[PDB]
RNA sequence: UAGCGCCGGCCAACUCCGUGCCAGCAGCCGCGGUAAUACGGAGGGCGCGAGCGUUACCCGGAUUCACUGGGCGUAAAGGGCGUGUAGGCGGCCUGGGGCGUCCCAUGUGAAAGACCACGGCUCAACCGUGGGGGAGCGUGGGAUACGCUCAGGCUAGACG
RNA sequence: AUGCGCGCUAGGUCUCUGGGUCUCCUGGGGGCCGAAGCUAACGCGUUAAGCGCGCCGCCUGGGGAGUACGGCCGCAAGGC
C-alpha cells in the first residue's frame, strides 16, 4: 500500500579477536504521496534484513504533512546537529528543487513544488533527520488561528 | 540539422511507442511489438535501477524526440516558457504544439512529423494565404493553414486527406477536409495532449 | 519469480493427473516446478547451456519432468507427443515466451496439426489484443484471422509491469487458445487463403480494392475480374477491409480463386 | 574442536545399527566383507535415485537388503525390470538368495544424507556455496525439523585458501544423548579438488 | 564580529593564485626544446615518462610532458606549450600540444584524434 | 556533405581481443605485475550535431571573509593583568525643535541595454513604435513612534 | 587553554564571611550533583560553554615559519 524509497546502504565494521565483523545500515523512506511520510534507519548483519527493519521502523514512525496545492504552507529553517535545512514554498510548475536526500523524502510526501537548501555538514543521515523535523514543524492558517483565537 | 537515421530504435530506447514513423508504427511492426528492449549488444540484460539524473534525462530525451527538434531550439523554447506567465509545463507544451510542422501533422496533411517538416520546407503549405517554408514557424490562434493550389493534386496530400474523411481532429483545431485547409483555434491543454511525458521531470532536469 | 501468480496461470489452464504438459522455454523452472506438482507428465525444450545446471537442480526432487536439448522449430513435435504422452488424455502447452519468438512459435504449433487441446501462454498485451480481436477494433489483422481460423482465442486478464522484480518496458497478458475441431471454414486453397488474408491488410487505412489489385502481378493485370468476383460473392472493395469476418474471407477465397483455380 | 560422530555417540539409544546380524569369531570377517561389498555396489549403482540408507540383516544363509530411496520408481524401473536385474547381480555376487527391499523416505527434505548429497551436487555444478547452504537449511527448517545445520569444508569457488561456511538454524544440541539427531556426509569432487559437506538435522527429543 | 568592528576593519577579499606562471595569461606559448629526458613517477606509480625541457617566448624555462606513444622531439624542436599538470611527476606543470610545430601526431590513432592531433585515416 | 567527445564513481553510455607496474591513462579518488567495463584496437552504446573537444581567465557551487549568512574550553582563534584617551553604545516621566527616519507632490535619473505589449524582415536572430519601472540625489509640504538634540523633573544603574 | 558589564532561566548539597525577629529567613565568596537549554562529542549548566544587548581582541587547510626582510625596544641574550 505504501511506496518505499532507498537512501543509503553503508557497510560498517568493528574489530574482533583477529578479524572484522561487518554490519549493514539502511535508510528508507516510506510514503503514500498524500501527506504521510515515515523515515527508518535499520541495522542488520545482512542487507535484506536491514532493508526490512528500516521499512518496519518507517511504517511505525509516521508524520502527517499539511499539503495544499502540493506545496508547503510556510518557509522553514531547521538545524539538526551540525546540519541545516531550508525549505521554501513554490508556485505551481516549479518542481522539486532539492538534493538527492530531501527530494527522496519530499517526493513521497506528494510535494510537487518547493525550493530547498542544505547548509553546514551534509552527512545524509543528519540531513534526513533535519528534513523530518522541518516537515514535523509545519502549521496551517487554521491551526495558528485555533491556537490564538480558539 | 535535425536527426537523420534509424527511428524505431528511439521507440525501443525510450520504452514507449512514440509514433514517429507514421503508418508502420500502427501496423504490427512498430518494433515495440517485437523486441521492445533497448538496442545494442546489452539491450536485453537486467539493468541497474536508474539514477535521478538518468530518469530526468530520459524524460527530456523522450519529449524532445517526439517533436524531433534540436537540443538548442529545445532549450531556447524552455527558456522562453520559463520567462513567461503561468505554469512552465503547460506553456512549454503550448509552445511545442504551436510549431508549423507539428500543426501540419496534427491537421492530417502528413502521417509523420518528418513528412510534415518536408512538406513545409518544400513549399506545399500556406499560412493565411502566404507561402511559409519554415518548419519552426510559430502559428497563433486564428490562423488559416492550407495546402498550396499547385500541390492540391499531389498523390501524398490527396491520399492523406482522403483518409481523414469521417475522422476527428484535435479539439484545439478545425479542418475542412474538402477545402484543403484547417484552422488553429487555441493553445492545447495538458489534458488535450496524449503525451506519455511527465513534464515535471523536464523542469527538474533543466533546473540543474 | 512471480509468486502465487504462477499457480494462477496453471489454474487458468486447469491441468490434473489426467493431463500431460508441454513446456516451451522453462528458464529457471518457476512455472515448471508449479506445473510438476499438478501434472502427470511434463516435457520441456531448453537450448541454453548456461541455465541448464540450475534448471536440472530445480527439477531434482521431481521425476515426471523430462528436458530435451533441442530447438522447438527443428524438432518434430508430433513424435515427442507420441512417446512422452502415451498415457494421458489432454495434451496442453503452458509457456512464457521471449519477445522475438512469440507469434512464429505459436504458428508452427498450429500449422503442424498436433493433438494439442489448449495452449495457455503469457505474451505481450498488444499481441494478446491482436490475436483476440473483434472486427474493426484496429486490432483486427492477419494474426487474428489466422489464429481464429485455427484456434479459438480468449484473453484472461492483463499482467501489469509492476510484477517482475526487473520492471519491463511493456505489460504482459495471459491468453488461451483452444484447438478447434477441424478447420474453421472449408477452403482447400489454404496457401492462397493466407495470401489473401495478408494482402487485404497491406494498408490498414486503404480500401479492399487497393489491397487486392496492387498485390500479385496477375492481380495487377486482371483488375476487372477481382471486382466482378467480389460483387459475385456479395462483397465490395469500398467498405474498409478491416470490417470483414472470417467466413466472408472464406467465401472470397472460394470465389476469387475459383475464377482462376 | 574435533567433534565425534553424532551417530556413533548414539548407537545404543535414539539410533540403530545399519547392519543387524550375528556371527561367531570363526565366520565374522567374511560376512562383514560381503556386507561391505554389497554396500559398495549399492552406492555405485543406485546413486541416481537418491540412496539414503542401506540395511542388511541375516536369518539363516539369507540376506534382506532394504534400500531407503527418495525416488523408488527409478530403483523399481519399468515393470520391475531394474530391481530384478539388480537382485540377479547381487545374488550372482553371493549365493545367498538375497531379498532386496525398497522403501520411500517420507519428506526427502528431512533426511540429512539426501541434503548433503544435494548440496554436493550443487557445488559440483559451480553454484554459490553460501546461498545454496542457506536455501538448504531453509528447506529443512520449513518442514518441521526443529534443528538444521550445514557445513561445507573448504576451497570455496575454486579459491586458493580453504575456509568453512557453516549455516545453521534452530536447536542442534550435539551434547545431549536423547536428541535423535540425523547426520549425513557427502564428498563433492570438482576440478580444483575435493570438498566435504556435513548435514545435521534435529527431530524433537526423547 | 560586532558591526563597529566590521566598519573599522572590514572583510579582506581572497585572491586566487595562478597555477601556470610561465604562460603569462595566454592559452598557449611557443618554446624551444633543450633537453629530452625520461623521468620516474611519485610513489604508487612506476613507469618512465617522457619529458622535455622548454625555453619559452617568456623568460621562463620549464619542464614539459609529452603525451602519446612515440615522439620525434629532438634537441632543437620548436614546440607549443599548454596548461595542465601531471599528478605524478614532481615539478612539471605543462603539456605539449601534439601536431603543431615539430611534434607530430602519434602514428595510428583511431579513437581520440582531437587530442593527439592526427588527421582522419582515409578509409578504403 | 557528417563529424566530434565520452562509455570505473562523480556523469548518461559494456563486451571481446593486445600488453602484464611495461606501453600508457589521469579533473579528483586512482587504473596498469596474465579474467583490465579505467591503457591500445574493434563491435556496440550515450551526448551534441556543422560542429565537437582542449588550454587560459571571470562568477557560481564556496555559508571557504558569513550585511542577508560563520566562529574563538579541547579542531586555527580571548590580548599575561590593570588604569585609561579618542571612538562606539546607553535608565524612567513630561514639553519644544524636526537632524536621522517615514509619507506626498515634483525636477533629474540622457540615447542605446533590461522588462511588458504591438508590429517589419516568408519565422528567428535583428530591428522599430509605445508603456512603464528604477537605487540615488535636488525643491516644496506634512507626521512625531523610535534614535539625536534642548528644557523641566524621578530613583530601580552609579557614587557618597 | 573560558575578555569585560548588565538582565532573565528548577533545585539540591558542602563550605568561608556578615545581618535578623535565630528549627529557620536573608546578602557576598569558594566547590559538587543536576531542570530547561546549548554542544560534533566530551561536557557546561544562577560562579554557563543557556537565552539576549553593548564594546574590544582575534581565526580562515597543513609544512615552509613564528623563518627571511623591514621597522621599534634592549648593555646583552633577546622581545614585539
Ligand atoms: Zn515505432
Amino acid at each position: 500500500d505504501f511506496e518505499e524509497k532507498m537512501i543509503l546502504i553503508r557497510r560498517t565494521a568493528r574489530m574482533q579477536a583477529g578479524g572484522r565483523r561487518f554490519r549493514f545500515g539502511a535508510l528508507v523512506v516510506v510514503g503514500d504521496r498524500q501527506g504521510r511520510v515515515g523515515l527508518g534507519f535499520g541495522k542488520a548483519p545482512e542487507v535484506p534484513l536491514a532493508v526490512q527493519k528500516a521499512g518496519y521502523y518507517a511504517r511505525r514512525n509516521m508524520v502527517e504533512v499539511p499539503l495544499q496545492n502540493g506545496t508547503i504552507p510556510h518557509e522553514i529553517e531547521v538545524e539538526f546537529g551540525a546540519s541545516k535545512i531550508v525549505l521554501k514554498p513554490a508556485a505551481p510548475g516549479t518542481g522539486v528543487i532539492a538534493g538527492a536526500v530531501p527530494r527522496a523524502i519530499l517526493e513521497l510526501a506528494g510535494v510537487t513544488d518547493i525550493l530547498t537548501k542544505e547548509l553546514g555538514s551534509r552527512n545524509p543521515i543528519n540531513i534526513a533527520y533535519a528534513t523530518m523535523e522541518a516537515l514535523r514543524q509545519l502549521r496551517t492558517k487554521a491551526d495558528v488561528e485555533r491556537l490564538r483565537k480558539g | 540539422g535535425r536527426y537523420i537515421g534509424p527511428v524505431c530504435r528511439l521507440c525501443r530506447r525510450e520504452g514507449v511507442k512514440l509514433y514517429l514513423k507514421g503508418e508502420r508504427c500502427y501496423s504490427p511492426k512498430c518494433a515495440m511489438e517485437r523486441r521492445p528492449y533497448p538496442p545494442g549488444q546489452h539491450g536485453q540484460k537486467r539493468a541497474r535501477r536508474p539514477s535521478d539524473y538518468a530518469v530526468r534525462l530520459r524524460e527530456k530525451q523522450k519529449l524532445r524526440r517526439i517533436y524531433g527538434i534540436s537540443e538548442r531550439q529545445f532549450r531556447n523554447l524552455f527558456e522562453e516558457a520559463s520567462k513567461k506567465k503561468g505554469v512552465t509545463g503547460s506553456v512549454f507544451l503550448g509552445l511545442l504544439e504551436s510549431r508549423l510542422d507539428n500543426v501540419v501533422y496534427r491537421l492530417g496533411f502528413a502521417v509523420s512529423r518528418r513528412q510534415a517538416r518536408q512538406l513545409v520546407r518544400h513549399g506545399h503549405i500556406t499560412v493565411n494565404g502566404r507561402r511559409v517554408d519554415l518548419p519552426s514557424y510559430r502559428v497563433r490562434p486564428g490562423d488559416e493553414i492550407a495546402v498550396a493550389e499547385k500541390s492540391r493534386n499531389l498523390e501524398l496530400i490527396r491520399q492523406n486527406l482522403e483518409a481523414m474523411k469521417g475522422r476527428k481532429v484535435g479539439p484545439w483545431l478545425s479542418l475542412d477536409v474538402e477545402g484543403m485547409k484547417g484552422k488553429f483555434l487555441r493553445l492545447p491543454d495538458r489534458e488535450d495532449l496524449a503525451l506519455p511525458v511527465n513534464e515535471q521531470l523536464v523542469i527538474e532536469f533543466y533546473s540543474r | 519469480i512471480d509468486t502465487n501468480i504462477l499457480n494462477r496461470i496453471v489454474d487458468h489452464a486447469e491441468v490434473t493427473e489426467k493431463t500431460g504438459v508441454i513446456e516451451i522455454g522453462p528458464g529457471i523452472g518457476a512455472l515448471t516446478e508449479q506445473l510438476a506438482k499438478r501434472a502427470k507428465k511434463v516435457v520441456a525444450f531448453e537450448i541454453d547451456q548456461r541455465l541448464l545446471p540450475i534448471l536440472k537442480d530445480t527439477l531434482s526432487p521431481y521425476e515426471n519432468v523430462t528436458v530435451i536439448h533441442q530447438d522447438v522449430l527443428k524438432a518434430d513435435v508430433k513424435s515427442v507427443i507420441e512417446e512422452q504422452f502415451q498415457d494421458c488424455d489432454e495434451i496442453m502447452v503452458v509457456a512464457n515466451l521471449p519477445y522475438y519468438v512469440t507469434t512464429p512459435i505459436i504458428m508452427k504449433l498450429l500449422e503442424e496439426h498436433l493433438p494439442l487441446k489448449g495452449i495457455v501462454v503469457m505474451l505481450q498485451k498488444e499481441v494478446a489484443e491482436r490475436m483476440a480481436a473483434d472486427p474493426s477494433s484496429k486490432e483486427y489483422g492477419s494474426l487474428s484471422i489466422a489464429v481464429q481460423f485455427y484456434t479459438e482465442a480468449k484473453t484472461v486478464m492483463i499482467v501489469p509491469k509492476t510484477v517482475f522484480v526487473p520492471q519491463p518496458n511493456v505489460d504482459s497478458a495471459v491468453i488461451r487458445l483452444i484447438l478447434r475441431d477441424g478447420p474453421a471454414v472449408d477452403v482447400e486453397n489454404e496457401s492462397f487463403f493466407f495470401q489473401l488474408i495478408k494482402a487485404s491488410f497491406a494498408q490498414r487505412r486503404k480500401t479492399l480494392l487497393n489491397n487486392l489489385v496492387n498485390n500479385l502481378p496477375e492481380g495487377k493485370a486482371q483488375k476487372s475480374t477481382i471486382e466482378q468476383v467480389l460483387e459475385e460473392t456479395n462483397i465490395d472493395g469500398k467498405r474498409r477491409g478491416e470490417s470483414l469476418s472470417i467466413e466472408e474471407f472464406a467465401a472470397l477465397s472460394n470465389g476469387l480463386y475459383k475464377a482462376l483455380f | 574442536g574435533n567433534k565425534i560422530h553424532p551417530i556413533g555417540f548414539r548407537l545404543g539409544i535414539t539410533r540403530d545399527w545399519e547392519s543387524r546380524w550375528y556371527a561367531g569369531k570363526k565366520q565374522y570377517r567374511h560376512l562383514l566383507l560381503e556386507d561391505q561389498r554389497i554396500r559398495g555396489l549399492l552406492e555405485k549403482e543406485l546413486y541416481s535415485a537418491g540412496l539414503a540408507r542401506v540395511d542388511i540383516e541375516r536369518a539363516a544363509d539369507n540376506v534382506a537388503v532394504t534400500v531407503h530411496v527418495a525416488k523408488p520408481g527409478v530403483v523399481i524401473g519399468r515393470g520391475g525390470e531394474r530391481i530384478r536385474v539388480l537382485r540377479e547381480e547381487l545374488a550372482k555376487l553371493t549365493g545367498k538368495n538375497v531379498a532386496l527391499n525398497v522403501q520411500e523416505v517420507q519428506n526427502p527434505n528431512l533426511s540429512a544424507p539426501l541434503v548433503a548429497q544435494r548440496v554436493a551436487e550443487q557445488i559440483e555444478r559451480r553454484f554459490a556455496v553460501r546461498r545454496a547452504i542457506k536455501q538448504a537449511v531453509q528447506r529443512v527448517m520449513e518442514s518441521g525439523a526443529k534443528g538444521a545445520k550445514v557445513i561445507v569444508s573448504g576451497r570455496i569457488g575454486g579459491a586458493e585458501q580453504a575456509r568453512t561456511e557453516w549455516a545453521a538454524q534452530g536447536r542442534v544440541p550435539l551434547h545431549t544423548l536423547r536428541a535423535n539427531i540425523d547426520y549425513g556426509f557427502a564428498l563433492a569432487r570438482t576440478t580444483y579438488g575435493v570438498l566435504g559437506v556435513k548435514a545435521y538435522i534435529f527431530l524433537g527429543e526423547v | 564580529p560586532t558591526i563597529n568592528q566590521l566598519v573599522r576593519k572590514g572583510r579582506e577579499k581572497v585572491r586566487k593564485k595562478s597555477k601556470v606562471p610561465a604562460l603569462k595569461g595566454a592559452p598557449f606559448r611557443r618554446g624551444v626544446c633543450t633537453v629530452v629526458r625520461t623521468v620516474t613517477p611519485k610513489k604508487p606509480n612506476s613507469a618512465l615518462r617522457k619529458v622535455a625541457k622548454v625555453r619559452l617566448t617568456s623568460g621562463y624555462e620549464v619542464t614539459a610532458y609529452i603525451p602519446g606513444e612515440g615522439h620525434n622531439l629532438q634537441e632543437h624542436s620548436v614546440v607549443l606549450i599548454r596548461g595542465g599538470r601531471v599528478k605524478d611527476l614532481p615539478g612539471v606543470r605543462y603539456h605539449i600540444v601534439r601536431g603543431v610545430y615539430d611534434a607530430a601526431g602519434v602514428k595510428d590513432r583511431k579513437k581520440s584524434r582531437s587530442k593527439y592531433g592526427t588527421k582522419k585515416p582515409k578509409e578504403a
